[PDB]
């Protein structure tokens, strides 16, 4: 075994309810943007120092990339509409704190940068200090990832209005099937977004995968934009 | 060992 995954790794074909042409008016091809896109995510984890703060701790790094590719739009040379680049640096601990049938398994604290690699005016980025907590119980997995925005957020000063201050993740193992829900919700502004997924093994390393996203903040360029996206494709690893 | 644990996996080799 050579490389470690962090988040999920998948490639799906999607259709959004509405494409945010406004935010991307700067690109010449934007006026002819289509609603169907290839969406894919790559997510790797890189252990840098095992045992830094004990036998079950790790200084580590991760990198998650989400891309939206206008594949069918040959008229405009099938450009990428958006890519989000999400590198992290963290301290992780493998734990076994049991409470009410639930076992806390992962405690992770670190720094997160999330940006889209564009110049103005379509530049988007923010920095967060976060903690990720993962607990399981039977066929259930629950992950809470609260954060604190730090630094400059001039590209989208009101990003927390739409993203809130935490991300909740729920997994359910139904046989080899994995039902998943990933979401954010700011109570004070009413804005949020949810990602429901379903995956099933085709083989020991490949899974069929269907995803539905609804709400705000699917990508940085659509952080303040509401859409519903449905997609089908393949997956390497699901959450558990 | 452990299903879903990113950290436990990273500790492995
Ligand atoms: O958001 S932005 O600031 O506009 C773009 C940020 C892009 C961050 C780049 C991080 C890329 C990580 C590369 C992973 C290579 C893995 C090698 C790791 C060796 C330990
Ligand atoms: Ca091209
Ligand atoms: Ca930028």
């Amino acid at each position: 075994f050579t490389l470690y995954p962090y988040d999920t790794n998948y490639l799906i074909y999607t259709q959004t309810s509405d494409l945010n042409k406004e935010a991307i008016a700067s690109y010449d091809w934007a006026e002819n943007a289509r609603k169907d896109e290839v969406k894919f995510q790559l997510s790797l984890a890189f252990p840098l120092w095992r045992g830094i703060l004990g036998p079950n701790s790790v200084l580590g790094a991760s990198y998650t990339q989400k891309s939206w590719w206008q594949l069918s739009n040959s008229e405009e040379s099938s450009p990428f509409r958006e890519t989000n680049y999400e590198p992290q640096l963290f301290l992780g601990f493998a734990t076994d704190y049991r409470f009410a049938g639930w076992t806390l398994r992962d405690v992770e604290m670190g720094y997160n940068h999330d940006s889209n690699g564009r110049s103005d005016p379509t530049s988007r980025s923010w920095n967060r200090l976060y903690t990720r907590l993962m607990a399981e119980n039977g066929n259930w997995l629950v992950e809470v990832k609260p954060w604190y925005v730090v630094g400059n957020t001039d590209d989208n000063p009101d990003i927390t209005k739409y993203m809130g201050y935490y991300q909740l993740k729920i997994g359910y193992h139904l046989g080899d099937a994995v039902l998943s829900a990933k979401g954010q919700y700011n109570w004070n502004t009413g804005y949020g977004g949810a990602e429901l997924g379903l995956s099933y093994p085709i083989t020991k390393h490949v899974r069929l995968y269907t995803q539905v996203y609804s709400g705000y903040g699917e990508s940085l360029i659509d952080y303040n934009f509401n859409q519903t996206r449905v997609g089908v494709g393949v997956m390497l690893n699901d959450l558990f | 060992a452990v299903r879903g644990s990113i950290i436990a996996n990273m500790l492995q080799e």
